[PDB]
């Protein structure tokens, strides 16, 4: 009986931790896309000046 | 999983928009930028990468009032499709923001809650907010009523009012504006509060000690009466409220749901120093006419019923020992079918005060919702200057001109005639 | 051996499920965790009469917990005790009544009571021999009084001959707390009367009263009000999980107290109440018991028994203590108060003892009494209902959703045909 | 792409470095004489475009069973006479009804 | 010495089956290489009921994969387990059905029967005593039914007196996945009813309800529900394979579950499953093992037992257990429900009994059941059939492939008298 | 061994073709010089073969008639990918004439395009289908694809030709010969092909306009969600799936009667870039934009008519609960309607792998995104509103000297008008009801 407590415990806070990582990755990743974004917008407009 | 759409109509919801979400975000912590540093979920909803939008749908026909909300500080936070501009605004016209002009956005704004009512697994009810006096305020939210009624049969529709003040006026045609619209909210809102901007003006001179108050200091304070009203939604409490329960409990007939809001205490920062404020020295403000927000005074009609809003360290001992002392009183009335008229409500989180507000921090406050029988004391003054104004033909070929019959006028104020006469029936005891 | 189900439903229910099983549970002996931890071995001889045997050493409460509204179900789960209830006990709804008896018992009640009764059915019969069930509720809140109803009435015709105990959390004149509670109040006493073996009556107003000149407490939350209400509900049910000298269990209890099966609305009270500066000042002797609990000032209800008569009143006593005190200390208020009591019912009380006190006490006392100033409660809940139905209050609210006006005259006349029948009884 | 998106560590180098991506367009001053089909591969991709994780299909797998040739039998042809009873010392087929390991029975000769 | 042939077809059939493997293999203590690592000598001794011997100390199980799609199977031997099959026996096609079910019948499915039939009988001969075939395969698709009924007629015919054990996959409304999902189910059923031994009825909208409310999954891939549907065919084959008190294998529940030639579609349940959550506290004993094998909810149909009437009821324990307990709980079901239960057939229990349980678990049990009910399922899939069958619908890309336009029609009669002769024994 | 090939007909299909093959190229890694990066799988094979030094050919070819298209093909970044043979050019354009694309200019060029197309067949082992890119407004896009259907369909018996087309918009048109180019390619497309898609530019100019933000774009901008369209098709065959289609699948479980194979292709979500920071984006939120009746790519509203069938390809973490969690939701309400002799009307794919984003493009990174094929009873009111024209302009007999000088016959255009009325009275006795 306990090793079936302790199993589901664990199974559970694996879960919990992997799906934490997710999240934090998720917004890592969206910050940095979204600087290169503006980076970007900035040489589209310096080259149209410079026509 | 207690959720409610805000919705706001015109340059005064656009302005009371911004004012009652901005007491949202410090209350929930939030940044502008829309990021933290399970109570928001009833206003917002968490984005994968976890970003929180306020679930507001904005509706506006100038777009001068509308893009300093996308120039200012919380330009992030707000969705870009949310807040809705027109092309041309009808200009404190009721039929051109009826039949003519607010046609063209009735099928974005159907749209747009669309999407967030599909997001909606289960809502309590919308809140709508707008202001009689205004062309889309009257106009275009009175053809706003229908459609969400033909599309929700029963969904709950709370609103503000911003009734017109009897004596100080923004316009000639805003009782025209007001007039035409009580048949709309006659049988198509579901619960509807009124407050008068001037019974707003006397308490920011009295109360709050500013020589110069401005319509900022005016949006602080009706945003403190919705804040306090879905409390009970967001935060746990000994006894908690429902959207369904003040309802139920307050309005007694289908035809009569036109409340007063009242809050208390409303004091400043040097007069939070010295008045000790405790349950019972709260309560008694809400019974004064001098801290009513609508100019009217219940002394001279009858309580119909009681429902109360506490916040705070709110014993419930306390509760019911004040209550005894008020109903002792004769200077306060009740009727003979309504023995026992009070509905209380109880919720541990004191409010959240601004920087640059003016009230103080405190621990203890009342928002007490009480139907009178004195409204129909300041619906005479209005109904009496409608037809004054009626009896020598002015404006209206502005109305007929939209394309709207003549004969909506005469209708309007007959179906407002024996209003008054079932607010007076209701009024004689057995 | 005896087992009872134990039945919650509304808000009202949840906090008083919530601090009844925190208090049984520390007269047991459990942890938080679930376990035992214990030092008499008395104290696990008779555990399964309200816990449910699970495997790993632990018992669950048999409690079923129903609610229209999702937002205290949280808050009985997150609390210092709030992890021992298994999860599928827990049973909601999705759209809340909102204070109505009509929403509950007609439209949005007809959907849950499946569910709720799918859970009831599946541990009931677990059990070799139960012995009832035992429902705690508001007549105040929409879920208590509309779906409180819905499931006594059904289970009466699923079970026909089992006793049920129900706790009826009653209106207050000063304390009233909801426009509506006397629509609420009326159109379930009818149901209440037909449908029920047993009752008791509490008030919130009552409680105020006893906090107030016997507790001495300044602030009287809702947590020690619920601490009072648990003891008189736990001082009940003792000789089901102890034995004693005199063993006395809820059919031996109703056999003796109800002659008439209308007459069944009993009035409780507590003795050990008093405060922790004249605690030194208090004597715990079986005369102080009787002569503390025998003032009016102790009734747990809306009464005064100056205005009415004692049928018969039980007794539930705490303690090692001698039979003859016993007795005649019973037979001197039978010859002393000699005519609150009726007449053509002689030796009016019925007693009954445990040997071991509750934790932090050796001596207590507890009565349960059928009083007829209970009918003053009824004249005043009948009132002020016949009195808002002439002018056609909240008809829509009502009318509208499926029911007839005619379901309330019929309600008004059963109960002035009860308040008649028990005005007889009087003289 | 390892140095800002974690990866599944299945993708190939050529998506978790894109600097072995030479042949696209490079970029040069815009000028006057401009044609509108040089937006389509205009530029080489940086390191936010490629996938972070890579699901083949690995056709060639299954192709070499697939074109050998599928199994068949061609004159495999045994047959085993087999028994029900479970001993390796008795074999008793339903058309032979005999008993095996005969009795040595002390009294009876022989059967 | 009872020998079982596996079969797995389609996509459907191969996820079934990668699972399964993954389950039993683990459950004799088999490494993804093949060899033997186990820790008692009673997993050594009955390993030969499914697995062939090789040489080095190796086992190979007797399965064979069908499909008719090139590279579907290119997933099956790149999973953990997948390497153990011998590749001697994956059998496949060229072009693919299209969820056609005369494809798979008529078009398709001449040209590779013949060379998936010399592959089954090659490994059958050589073994011991055939016991029965298995097979895994779904109703909602082209490859998985056609190709399967195709082979189940030949079976039968060149295997005349064996035991043919059929897992059916039938479509469901609410899970509908395919336009011409009511086309094949119907004509599946058909050959499904006359050369079929056993066969049994799992569905996928009641796999969804499993992990909707009882093991509360918050994302239930098509993995967890392939673990679930290998523990309903790792229960009904224990006894064949480990030694039990009171013994039942499958030629035993077939003889007493079907008292009428066309009356073998059965319903499964299982009863173990339990949230992490409420693991702790639940109790795992006897009596409330078969608790929730009797739920409505834990039924793997689309089927209420509360309209229905049982014909048949039969319980497979898997764990250690006293006799008494099994029998008075089981009786006290059948005495208490005196109402669905048939009368005509007193004491409708069968018991089966094993003493092995499986890892990580000390008691278990499954459960088919015969019902009445069974009538549900097979008249909603008659009226979406007649739907479409009336204004001529979705025919020419199977009335062009070889068959007339009067096959539905006495498949649609087929189908009208069985649902017919149910209502009468009902 | 699954093998597709590309034949992209007009102007219209270079651009799109080269819009695809950049997207294929950049989709599975492979440089513009022709080769994988060797420094480190057939995801490539579906579309590209190998050469004897390693090098990949798309399986394409890129025919028109004008010279002056494919010469910037053969002198931009990709002139190495290309075998300069599948670049098919003719001498002189059909001048929007499908009399000249089908008589006399289209008939030099076509034993050429019959020699690449045997060659590119003869290198296949067994191909899963030709994808013809095209529109009805040209004189090439018309008449040489409606002789180059008739080759095809009497060289190859039943392999699947899949005709994608861009439709003349019912407002905006760079034509006067456009009907009469439209309406003579409706023989050609009932019978000479086995699914016919077709996109419609005035639709597509309006999703631009409002949901991408794009003030002013363009044929690339057009071209980039075309593209990303055939991508979401053709991920079924590249890459694996938790629940897997192909092409003959779709096409059996979307055609109904062998007259009816014109289906509607959406595309969810199409968002721009900053307001990604700001939607969340779940399979059941953007299952909604697939039926909206704005978001639909062609200018016809489906609520008009009635929905017959629905295809749905999902891209990303896209789960089956969820996936029919919101099957079940758009079921009930009336809005969407369905005919009645088809209750269970859909067909569901999902696969794992993304879409993938593009250098300049205007779209976000998405992680769950779905394209939707309908097959509807809304095409009625679309080909009317060219009905009407068509006969309004041959009201007095005009632009038939060309047409009746090259040599088709005067009595065509009569053919096509009673092909098209039976064919619309085909859809009216679908419509009716019982
Ligand atoms: N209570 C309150 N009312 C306001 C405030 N600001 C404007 N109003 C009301 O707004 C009315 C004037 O119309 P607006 O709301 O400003 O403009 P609108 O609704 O867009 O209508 P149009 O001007 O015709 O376009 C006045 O009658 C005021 O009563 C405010 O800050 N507080
Ligand atoms: N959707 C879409 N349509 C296009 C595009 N380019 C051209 N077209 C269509 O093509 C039609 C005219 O045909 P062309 O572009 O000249 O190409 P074509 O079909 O070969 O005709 P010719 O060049 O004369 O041989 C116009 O009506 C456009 O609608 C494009 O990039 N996207
Ligand atoms: N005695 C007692 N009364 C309570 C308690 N909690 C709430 N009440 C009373 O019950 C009323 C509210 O009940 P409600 O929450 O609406 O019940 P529900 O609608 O059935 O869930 C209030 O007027 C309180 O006076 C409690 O813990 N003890
Ligand atoms: N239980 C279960 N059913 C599945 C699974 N995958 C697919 N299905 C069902 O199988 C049907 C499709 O069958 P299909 O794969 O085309 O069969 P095939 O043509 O033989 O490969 C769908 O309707 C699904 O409901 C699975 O992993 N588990
Ligand atoms: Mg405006
Ligand atoms: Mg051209």
């Amino acid at each position: 009986n306990m090793k079936l407590v302790q199993r589901a415990l664990q199974d559970l806070q694996e879960e919990a931790d992997k799906k934490k990582q997710k999240r934090e990755d998720m917004i890592r990743e969206q910050k940095i896309y979204h600087k290169y974004l503006a980076q970007r917008r900035e040489e589209e407009k310096a080259q149209e000046k410079e026509f | 999983m207690r959720e409610c759409i805000s919705i706001h109509v015109g340059q005064a919801g656009v302005q009371i928009g911004n004012a009652c979400w901005e007491l949202y975000c410090l209350e929930h912590g939030i940044q502008p930028d829309g990021q933290m540093p399970d109570s928001f979920n009833t206003f917002f909803s968490e984005t994968g990468a976890g970003k929180h939008v306020p679930r507001a749908v904005f509706v506006d026909l100038e777009p001068t009032v509308i893009d300093e909300v996308r120039t200012g500080t919380y330009r992030q936070l707000f969705h870009p499709e949310q807040l809705i501009t027109g092309k041309e605004d009808a200009a404190n016209n009721y039929a051109r923001g009826h039949y003519t002009i607010g046609k063209e956005i009735i099928d974005l704004v159907l749209d747009r809650i669309r999407k967030l009512a599909d997001q909606c697994t289960g809502l309590q009810g919308f809140l709508v907010f707008h202001s009689f006096g205004g062309g889309t305020g009257s106009g275009f939210t009175s053809l706003l009523m229908e459609r969400l009624s033909v599309d929700y049969g029963k969904k709950s529709k709370l609103e503000f009012s911003i009734y017109p003040a009897p004596q100080v006026s923004t316009a000639v045609v805003e009782p025209y504006n007001s007039i035409l619209t009580t048949h709309t909210t006659l049988e198509h809102s579901d619960c509807a509060f009124m407050v008068d901007n001037e019974a707003i003006y006397d308490i920011c001179r009295r109360n709050l000690d500013i020589e110069r108050p401005t319509y900022t200091n005016l949006n602080r304070l009706i945003g403190q009466i919705v804040s306090s009203i879905t409390a009970s939604l967001r935060f746990d409490g000994a006894l908690n409220v429902d959207l369904t329960e003040f309802q139920t409990n307050l309005v007694p007939y289908p035809r009569i749901h036109f409340p007063l809001a009242t809050y208390a205490p409303v004091i400043s920062a040097e007069k939070a120093y010295h008045e000790q404020l405790s349950v019972a020295e709260i309560t008694n403000a809400c019974f004064e006419p001098a801290n009513q927000m609508v100019k009217c005074d219940p002394r001279h009609g009858k309580y119909m019923a009681c429902c109360l809003l506490y916040r705070g360290d709110v014993v419930p001992k306390d509760v019911n020992a004040a209550i005894a002392t008020i109903k002792t009183k004769r200077t306060i009335q009740f009727v003979d079918w309504c023995p026992t008229g009070f509905k209380v409500g109880i919720n541990y989180q004191p409010p959240t005060v601004v920087p640059g507000g003016d009230l103080a921090k405190v621990q203890r406050a009342v928002c007490m919702l009480s139907n009178t029988t004195a409204i129909a004391e300041a619906w005479a003054r209005l109904d009496h200057k409608f037809d004054l104004m009626y009896a020598k033909r002015a404006f209206v070929h502005w109305y007929v001109g939209e394309g709207m019959e003549e004969g909506e006028f005469s209708e309007a104020r007959e179906d407002m005639a024996a209003l008054e006469k079932d607010y007076e029936e209701v009024g004689v005891d057995s | 051996m005896r087992e009872i189900v134990h039945l919650q439903a509304g808000q009202c229910g949840n906090q008083i499920g919530a601090k009844f099983w925190e208090v049984i549970s520390d007269e047991h002996g459990i942890d938080p965790t679930g376990t035992y931890h214990g030092d008499s071995d008395l104290q696990l001889e008779r555990i399964n009469v309200y816990y449910n045997e699970a495997t790993g050493g632990k018992y669950v409460p048999r409690a079923v917990l129903v609610d229209l509204e999702p937002g205290t179900m949280d808050s009985v789960r997150s609390g210092p005790f709030g992890q021992i209830f298994r999860p599928d006990n827990f049973v909601f709804g999705q759209s809340g009544a909102g204070n109505n008896w009509a929403k509950g018992h007609y439209t949005e009640g007809a959907e849950l009571v499946d569910s709720v009764l799918d859970v009831v059915r599946k541990e009931a019969e677990s059990c070799d021999c139960l012995q009832g069930f035992q429902l705690t509720h508001s007549l105040g809140g929409g879920t208590g009084s509309g779906m409180g109803t819905l499931l006594i009435s059904k289970i009466r015709e699923e079970y026909p001959d089992r006793i049920m105990n129900t706790f009826s959390v009653v209106p207050s004149p000063k304390v009233s707390d909801t426009v509506v509670e006397p629509y609420n109040a009326t159109l379930s006493v009818h149901q209440l009367v037909e449908n029920t073996d047993e009752t008791y009556c509490i008030d919130n107003e009552a409680l105020y009263d006893i906090c107030f000149r016997t507790l001495k407490l300044t602030t009287p939350t809702y947590g020690d009000l619920n601490h009072l209400v648990s003891a008189t509900m736990s001082g009940v049910t003792t000789c089901l999980r102890f034995p004693g000298q005199l063993n006395a269990d809820l059919r031996k209890l109703a056999v003796n107290m109800v002659p008439f099966p209308r007459l069944h609305f009993f009035m409780p009270g507590f003795a050990p109440l008093t405060s922790r500066g004249s605690q030194q000042y208090r004597a715990l002797t079986v005369p102080e018991l009787t002569q503390q609990m025998f003032d009016a000032k102790n009734m747990m209800a809306a009464c005064d028994p100056r205005h009415g008569r004692y049928l018969t009143v039980a007794a539930v006593f705490r303690g090692r203590m001698s039979m003859k005190e016993v007795d005649e200390q019973m037979l001197n208020v039978q010859n002393k108060n000699s005519s609150y009591f009726v007449e053509w019912i002689p030796n009016n009380v019925k007693t009954a003892v445990c040997d071991i006190p509750p934790r932090g006490l050796k001596m207590s006392a507890t009565f349960i009494g059928n009083s007829t100033a209970i009918q003053e409660l009824f004249k005043r809940i009948s009132e002020q209902f016949t009195a808002m139905f002439r002018r056609k209050a909240f008809l829509h609210w009502y009318t509208g959703e499926g029911m007839d006006e005619m379901e309330f005259t019929e309600a008004e006349s059963n109960m002035n045909d009860l308040v008649s029948e028990y005005q007889q009884y009087q003289d | 792409t390892s140095d800002y998106y974690r990866v599944s560590a299945d993708l190939p180098g050529r998506f978790n470095n894109p600097g072995w991506f030479r042949g696209y367009r490079t970029q040069k001053a815009v000028s006057v004489y401009r044609t509108s089909n040089q937006a389509y591969g205009s530029r080489a991709p940086t390191v936010h475009e490629m996938p972070k994780v890579f699901y083949p299909n690995s056709n060639k797998f299954s192709q070499q069973l697939a074109a050998g040739g599928m199994f068949r039998n061609n004159t495999l042809n045994v047959y085993l006479e087999k028994s029900i009873v479970t001993g390796p010392d008795n074999c008793i087929t339903s058309c032979d009804r005999l008993n095996f390991h005969p009795s040595y029975n002390i009294n009876r000769p022989s059967i």
